[PDB]
């Protein structure tokens, strides 16, 4: 059989130029459940499918709250999220109080992916292992965004993540020039966000318990719809 | 450096059937060249390779001056296709091809000695300067020295001519101790075959 | 104190008394409160002998490191971190320093760090205890682009009366003249700036 | 296991692998120098090669002004180089500052490799591939070369090679202080000096230079300075004009 | 024995810092990045590859600022760039409130020169993945820089590093060879994107969009402003040109 | 630490069977100390060490069998102790308290496993007000035990045999100084005992009152007591 | 890995001591790493209080941060509480200290050298100690240290008597050296050092009758030439 040397930890570069120990943390996002996220001028859905453990258990809950104008859906390592989703809180919440500004989506980007990079230069410690799929309205509009634990993060108008993601970012890699037109329609950019996501399921149900949506942009605050809230686009 | 020692336990049985003997010069001229001055362990494992083809192989041009010749036309187009055949799952029973250009490819495959020598040698003078030690050194000088013997006079009065030359004219004794071992004793055993050598 | 600096059409000149009084005695009346920090960038010392002599001290320091790196010094960038340690240590120092200096491009410049630590770009600048007496005299017969003799002479008389008014002024009028043909030092004793 | 290859610890026969193998990155650059002393001079050649004709030549310096009165020139990686230069540059400002004399240059050597003994010693830092060559007027011992190594080592020399072709450099000066049998070149102008070593390095070398192939720093009292691209065009011109 | 090429501080046998020598590796694996030294400034240009159709165009900036009137671009792990980019920022600031004069790009240079250098110094931290081309305008005119893993970093005509490395730096040295006294400031600007265009067939397989920024003593009085809207296309459309 | 056991202790417990040979013997109105020196060059300057036998107080003393650079960072810190208790409560520190102070930081590396053990075993010649005068034992252990006759180091199991021996409770001092010489007949590798090869100690009722002198022999003296019987 | 250290100085130039009546002495040689080197340069020798001296076998660069250290410790451990400077005894025993904490320190080698540390103080008067990497260190009449090692120490036990004069010590530890001698053997390539008398000739200044100055003397490169011929 084949063994590696290379991949012992982070601080350490394979031959061929790779740092193995992120290429496999990238991995872990695929370990978890898939999300959707798109935006139109006027609006940026996110779709998550909560993932339960029992018929007898809660579903994990993928989307969080940072601003009442970002937020963020999770695909991978909880905890590392549940640590990432805290620190965009805090940097939100300090450009709202020293300078009364709402915080730039593109500069939570550029934040975020520096807070990333630093635990893949130390050693010890393990790189990020989840991806987030981020949203927002700024000064400059809508705003979609990928975090890859590797520090890279892209702008997009949509994109998924995870188990089967392939599924969806190729339906939205299709219907492109079609949603990104859904401006002023709150109600049409979410049923096309779902129809996306179901791309990515099997013979897989969609209900009150698998839906979670958030949404966000002009007028409209980041809200999450879990629950019967859902049922609406099903 | 497992895949070495199993091709060097090995070698002297590929020297016979007739097709696998053919890549035999190329996998030689590589592993000369992939003789590195950093890994001591890789370096004792390549040697193993190169004096065990040594030791069954004479170094000699068997080349009838058929004009068709070269290593490249000849040979080493043959070894890719038997090398992409054997890769897809196919075996070398499998492998099907004419005694006439198999044995161009065989002969034509003798012709690298000369260009590979000078390989040789350039690495040779580059381990003068190298903290390997002891039974590598030795282990060194017997590839050298068997290189010697498998060698006919076309070939060794060339190799002759060019350790004479690189042992003058070179920029290779500087770090503080050298094995200087590895260049005198192989002169020394040119002049065992050719005591005419001495004189000058 | 009691120092000043003026530029003109070939450089800067760097003027001062040589009094530094602890009461009413006279402790050294050769004082050189001319201090240099570089080639052609030097300053005037007022305040507290011991905390203008530590900071000049540590600015030689720091560009002498910014030559070792870095290159050769604007007289902005001295003047700059007389400022920085000034300023940021106001709640414990007592200094007013006038840095002076001739670079090729901009010839005669000048920059005065009052006690708070702020600093000032000007064509001359007068400071020391015994400034307060020609804040008068200087105004009324200050000039532009004066000759290199027509600046000897209007510090010494801008200094002569210095002198004259306060007792905490006095001793020798040290000058140095900064310009690109080099560094000249000047002294004028008391029998000669007195009889003007 | 066979880890005392890799840090700075004893081998079995008392060898420090780690530093012999510093050594050896010296060399890396493929660049020699040599240093001498005048009746009242210090003057060190270094080669420059510039292979990429994309640099910019005035860049490209193993020579770095260290004070007012101090020279350097590295043999080694310039990364390795830098790190040592801004090191001294600063250690010798400091020096100046706390006890109110200009660093002399056999204390900057002592300390630059008192430094590179800590590396030596330390498990977790790295010694440098750098060999510094320090020169200087000195206001008290005169003429002065003192070269500090990646062992800790320092001593003062009447003049020095180090690099690549080192030794057929150094052999060469040897046999010109066993003749002249002084600790120095007698010439009064600096100019002399500086064509007097690149002279007894092209015989060495046995390769001509142009104004391009070379580096020079000089070292009179109360200043050490380079020569420009022309102020060795001069000496080439005055070399070949007598030889 | 061996393993002299896992630890990061690490001497190989001869002289070599292996770590670093793998480093170099991702840069020339990465997006192909240039910088060209005109008569009074600096472009500077790079290759923004386009993963899928859902790239925002225009909007995944590469070339960072420094200051007001510095640039780098760089080539390899991004998120190191962007790294090295932010205690290249501190380190100008730290200059700038001291001295006043904002940093000079050679100093600039010899400050990134020792962090870098400086991550090759412990077995317990990973040198640069990038090569950093920067420069800009300070008191004495134009400065080019590169900067690779190791610390090294020389002052250039022109620059290059990226999978286009060999192709551009030979696109490069035809135009120091007609034009030995510099381009124009606007002519650097069309040539940048032509050198791109052709450092893209080492990566023909996936599409991009261009990005370029200069810093011109002339074009934009000293500041590093980028290059946008009409002069953009003035170059796009002089690439095309010249690629037919 | 596999059965139970104790390993990076036993190393240096065995270890120390290895260096010196040491004996205390308690008689009943004084306390002895002695040792052999460790393999000596003829150029070895004999007197200046006092290699082997450290005084830590006025009333306390012990005796090596170990090695020395190591001893010498325990007792450093021991002659303190004994000064920080006078400091405190203007009393001679009791024996056992400065015992116990000692096997607890001997016990400190036999559990704080970061770093190394101790070489060194002791005995303790001491006397207090509280418990007569007293005789202590301390291996890298962390333990230590009272003895009425102890010894450390190589031939220990050996001696311990002829000490069981001629060992009586009603023994003088000058009883116990030979019962220690004397029984360096066996447990010593050199054939023949020197004034050289020796350093001694006692801790008597005083050479005068009802009180406690203490008295490391100089060399000349043991040739003295020597003379009794080991050579002539 | 102590031993490994104990190996660095059994090769490394050879150097002794030797303890007499009314004084101490302390050689080594100086091998030239070229003869473009100036060897006076570099000293082995080195003072480290007006009453002792120190000389080494092994290692250069740790002796030198060895004798700095060394010099220091004289002062914040001695001289800055007591007045006076340490006795020979103590000054050794804290350099030993300081040698045993490389050693038991993590992320530290020990030192690559053995020292001879030579001096006297009021009390104890004369006294020549060795120490070595261990941190262990032991008292001499007389010794030797590095390649001729062996040698050397077997030729002292043959000539020394403790009836010595420090001028028949110098004599003696002039031969010892000449049998090891790797390079030349002449005053520029000898270096060597007494404890002697108190020298009033090098204290600097003239006025306190109680300080008569340094016992440590480094003996010029003619003082050695001098001895050599009527040697």
């Amino acid at each position: 059989m084949f063994r590696n040397n290379y991949d012992g930890d982070t601080v350490t570069f394979s031959p061929t130029g790779r740092l193995f120990q992120v290429e496999y943390a990238l991995e872990a996002i695929k370990q978890g459940s898939v999300t959707v996220g798109l935006r139109s001028n006027t609006h940026a859905v996110l779709v998550a499918l909560k993932r339960n453990a029992d018929e007898l258990s809660s579903y994990q809950k993928k989307i969080i709250k940072c601003d009442e104008h970002m937020g963020l859906s999770l695909a991978g390592l909880a905890p590392d999220a549940r640590v990432l989703s805290n620190y965009l809180r805090q940097q939100c919440n300090y450009s709202s109080l020293v300078f009364n500004r709402k915080l730039a989506v593109e500069r939570a980007g550029h934040l975020l992916c520096d807070k990333a990079q630093k635990n893949t230069q130390s050693y010890g410690g393990r790189p990020y292992g989840v991806g987030l799929l981020i949203i927002g309205y700024d000064k400059s509009g809508a705003h979609l965004l990928e975090f890859q634990p590797s520090g890279n993060v892209t702008e997009l108008y949509g994109t998924a993540i995870g188990a089967r993601s392939q599924g969806a970012k190729t339906y939205l890699e299709r219907t492109l020039d079609t949603f990104i037109k859904i401006d002023g329609n709150p109600d049409e950019l979410i049923k096309a966000g779902v129809e996306a996501i179901s791309q990515s399921l099997r013979d897989e149900s969609l209900t009150v318990d698998n839906l979670s949506i958030a949404i966000v942009g002009k007028d409209t605050p980041f809200t999450i719809y879990d629950g019967e809230a859902v049922a609406k686009y099903i | 450096i497992s895949s070495l020692k199993q091709f060097t336990r090995v070698i002297r049985f590929i020297v016979m059937d007739k097709l696998y003997r053919v890549h035999i010069t190329n996998v030689l001229s590589m592993l000369v060249s992939k003789l590195d001055m950093n890994d001591t362990n890789l370096t004792s494992n390549l040697i193993n390779g190169i004096v065990s083809i040594a030791a069954f192989i004479p170094i000699q041009d068997l080349t009838g001056e058929d004009d068709y010749i070269s290593f490249e036309s000849d040979t080493l187009p043959l070894v890719q296709q038997h090398f992409y055949h054997i890769k897809c799952g196919e075996s070398s029973k499998t492998f099907r091809v004419d005694d006439e250009l198999l044995n161009n490819a065989f002969k034509a495959s003798t012709t690298v000695f000369q260009s590979m020598l000078k390989v040789y040698v350039e690495k040779i003078f580059q381990l003068v300067d190298v903290d390997l030690e002891d039974s590598l050194v030795t282990k060194i000088n017997q590839t050298t020295m068997i290189l010697q013997e498998s060698m006919d006079d076309k070939i060794f009065n060339y190799f002759a001519s060019l350790l004479n030359r690189n042992f003058w004219s070179n920029d290779s004794f500087k770090e503080k101790d050298p094995n200087y071992e590895l260049v005198t004793i192989p002169l020394a055993a040119l002049v065992r075959r050719n005591n005419g050598l001495s004189k000058e | 104190a009691s120092i000043m600096a003026v530029t003109f059409k070939d450089g800067v000149i760097l003027g001062a008394d040589s009094r530094t009084t602890t009461g009413a005695y006279i402790a050294n009346r050769v004082t050189d409160k001319l201090t240099r920090v570089h080639d052609k960038i030097w300053c005037c010392r007022s305040g507290s002998a011991a905390d203008t002599q530590a900071i000049a001290d540590i600015v030689q320091y720091h560009l002498e490191l910014y030559t070792s790196q870095y290159g050769t010094p604007s007289t902005e960038t001295a003047a700059s971190v007389f400022k920085e340690l000034c300023y940021e240590n106001k709640d414990n120092l007592t200094a007013g320093i006038i840095v002076a200096g001739y670079d090729d491009k901009n010839k005669g410049e000048v920059y005065t760090i009052p006690l708070g630590g702020s600093v000032h770009k000007l064509p001359y600048a007068i400071a020391g205890s015994g400034s307060t007496f020609i804040y008068g005299y200087c105004d009324k017969n200050f000039r532009e682009n004066m000759s290199k003799e027509e600046t000897v002479d209007f510090i010494k008389h801008s200094l002569s009366q210095a002198i004259k008014w306060d007792g905490s002024s006095g001793g020798v009028i040290r000058m140095v003249v900064l310009t690109a043909a080099g560094v000249e030092r000047l002294i004028f004793y008391p029998d000669e700036y007195e009889q003007l | 296991a066979g880890y005392d290859r890799h840090i700075t610890i004893f081998s079995p026969e008392g060898r420090l692998y780690q530093v012999e193998y510093a050594f050896k990155a010296t060399n890396q650059t493929n660049i020699n120098s040599l240093a001498v002393r005048g009746k009242d001079c210090t003057v060190v050649i270094s080669q420059k090669k510039v292979p990429d004709k994309l640099l910019d030549p005035t860049t490209v310096s193993y020579i770095f002004c260290i004070s007012r009165t101090i020279g350097m020139v590295v043999n080694g990686p310039i990364p390795d180089a830098r790190n040592a230069a801004l090191r001294a540059k600063a250690e010798a400002a400091e020096f100046r500052y706390k006890y109110g004399y200009d660093m002399p240059c056999d204390v900057l050597a002592k300390r630059m490799a008192n430094l590179s003994q800590i590396y030596t010693q330390r498990a977790y830092m790295r010694p440098l591939g750098v060999i510094l060559t320090f020169v200087s007027v000195d206001e008290e011992l005169g003429p002065s070369i003192y070269k500090t190594d990646p062992a800790g080592y320092y001593v003062g020399y009447k003049a020095t090679a180090t690099g690549p072709k080192q030794q057929e450099i150094t052999t060469n000066l040897e046999n010109h202080f066993k003749k002249s049998k002084i600790d120095h070149i007698n010439e009064e102008s600096w100019e002399k000096v500086v064509e007097f070593a690149i002279t007894h390095m092209i015989d060495a070398l046995g390769t001509e230079f142009s104004k391009n192939d070379l580096e020079v720093g000089v070292a009179t009292k109360d200043k050490f300075f380079t020569l420009s691209a022309e102020n060795i065009e001069e000496r080439l011109v005055a070399i070949a004009e007598q030889d | 024995g061996t393993g002299y090429d896992l630890s990061n501080s690490v001497f190989s046998p001869d002289g070599r810092n292996f770590q670093v020598e793998y480093a170099v590796k991702a840069v020339e694996n990465g997006t192909t990045s240039i910088g060209i030294k005109c008569n009074d400034g600096v472009v500077f240009a790079v290759e923004k590859l386009i993963t899928s159709k859902l790239l925002v165009p225009q909007k995944n900036v590469k070339i960072q600022v420094v200051d007001r009137h510095i640039g780098c671009v760089y080539s390899g792990l991004i998120p190191d760039g962007r790294h090295l980019v932010n205690r290249g920022r501190e380190e100008a600031a730290s200059f700038k409130k001291l001295y006043k004069t904002p940093i000079p790009i050679p100093a600039f240079a010899d400050r990134l020169g020792q962090y870098v250098q400086a991550h090759t110094l412990y077995n317990s931290v990973r040198p640069f993945g990038v090569s950093t081309i920067f420069g800009g305008v300070d008191k004495n005119g134009a400065h080019l820089y590169m900067l690779e893993p190791s610390g090294s970093y020389w002052g250039y005509k022109g620059a290059a590093t990226g999978k286009g490395r060999q192709s551009a730096k030979a696109e490069l040295e035809k135009l120091v060879d007609h034009h030995p006294e510099g381009l124009s400031a606007r002519e650097a600007v069309k040539q940048a994107a032509k050198i791109i265009y052709l450092a893209h067939e080492d990566n023909k397989e996936k599409d991009f969009e261009l990005e370029i920024s200069w810093c011109s003593l002339s074009e934009t009085n000293g500041l590093h402003k980028f290059v946008k809207g009409d002069l953009l296309q003035e170059a796009i459309d002089f690439a095309q040109k010249e690629i037919n | 630490s596999p059965e139970g056991r104790l390993y990076q202790v036993e190393y240096a417990l065995e270890s120390i069977s290895h260096a010196g040979t040491a004996i205390g013997i308690m008689a009943s109105d004084g306390i002895v100390l002695a040792a052999e020196r460790k393999v000596t060059s003829t150029l070895l300057e004999q007197d200046t060490s006092t290699e082997k036998l450290y005084k830590l107080n006025d009333k306390i003393a012990v005796a090596v069998a170990g090695l020395t650079a190591d001893a010498e960072i325990l007792i450093n810190t021991a002659r303190i102790h004994a000064q920080n208790y006078l400091k405190t409560y203007n009393e001679d520190i009791p024996v056992e308290i400065l015992v116990r102070r000692l096997s607890d930081i001997k016990q400190g590396y036999t559990q704080h496993g970061g770093l190394r053990p101790f070489g060194v075993s002791f005995i303790y010649a001491g006397y207090d007000d509280r418990y007569g005068y007293q005789l202590y034992t301390s291996n890298p252990s962390g333990n230590y035990t009272g003895w009425k006759a102890i010894s450390v180091g190589a031939n220990t199991s050996a001696a311990q045999t002829l000490l069981q021996m001629d060992y009586k409770d009603d023994m003088k001092v000058d009883d116990a100084i030979e019962l220690a010489l004397k029984t360096l007949s066996k447990t010593t590798d050199s054939s023949a005992l020197t004034y050289d090869r020796l350093e001694f100690a006692t801790i008597r009722k005083g050479a005068n009152d009802g009180e406690v002198y203490q008295k490391i022999f100089k060399p000349q003296e043991i040739k003295d007591i020597l003379v009794k019987t080991g050579i002539t | 890995q102590i031993d490994y250290a104990l190996t660095a100085v059994k090769q490394g130039v050879t150097s002794l001591g030797i303890k007499a009546t009314n004084g101490v002495v302390i050689a080594t040689e100086k091998k030239s790493s070229s003869p473009l080197a100036m060897s006076e340069t570099l000293s082995k020798v080195s003072l480290l209080t007006p009453d002792i001296g120190a000389v080494y076998s092994g290692m250069g660069p740790d002796y030198r941060v060895l004798v700095d250290k060394s010099r220091k410790v004289a002062h914040t451990s001695y001289k800055r509480i007591y007045g006076e400077y340490p006795p020979t005894k103590l000054l050794v025993s804290e350099v030993a200290k300081i040698m045993q904490e490389a050693t038991q320190s993590g992320g530290v080698r020990p030192f690559g050298v053995s020292l001879l540390i030579a001096g006297h103080d009021e009390f104890n008067g004369f006294s020549l100690y060795q120490v070595d990497p261990s941190g262990s260190y032991f008292p001499w009449k007389a010794t030797a240290i590095g390649k001729g090692s062996v040698a050397a120490k077997t030729f002292l036990e043959k000539r020394w008597n403790d009836e010595l004069e420090l001028e028949d010590a110098i004599h003696i530890a002039l031969l010892t050296l000449k049998e090891s001698v790797e390079g030349e053997f002449n005053g520029d390539t000898i270096e060597l050092a007494i404890i002697g008398d108190e020298n009033p000739d090098l204290l600097g200044y003239t006025g306190i009758p109680t300080d008569k100055g340094p016992r440590f003397r480094k003996l010029t490169s003619q003082e050695i030439n001098d001895r050599l011929e009527a040697l």
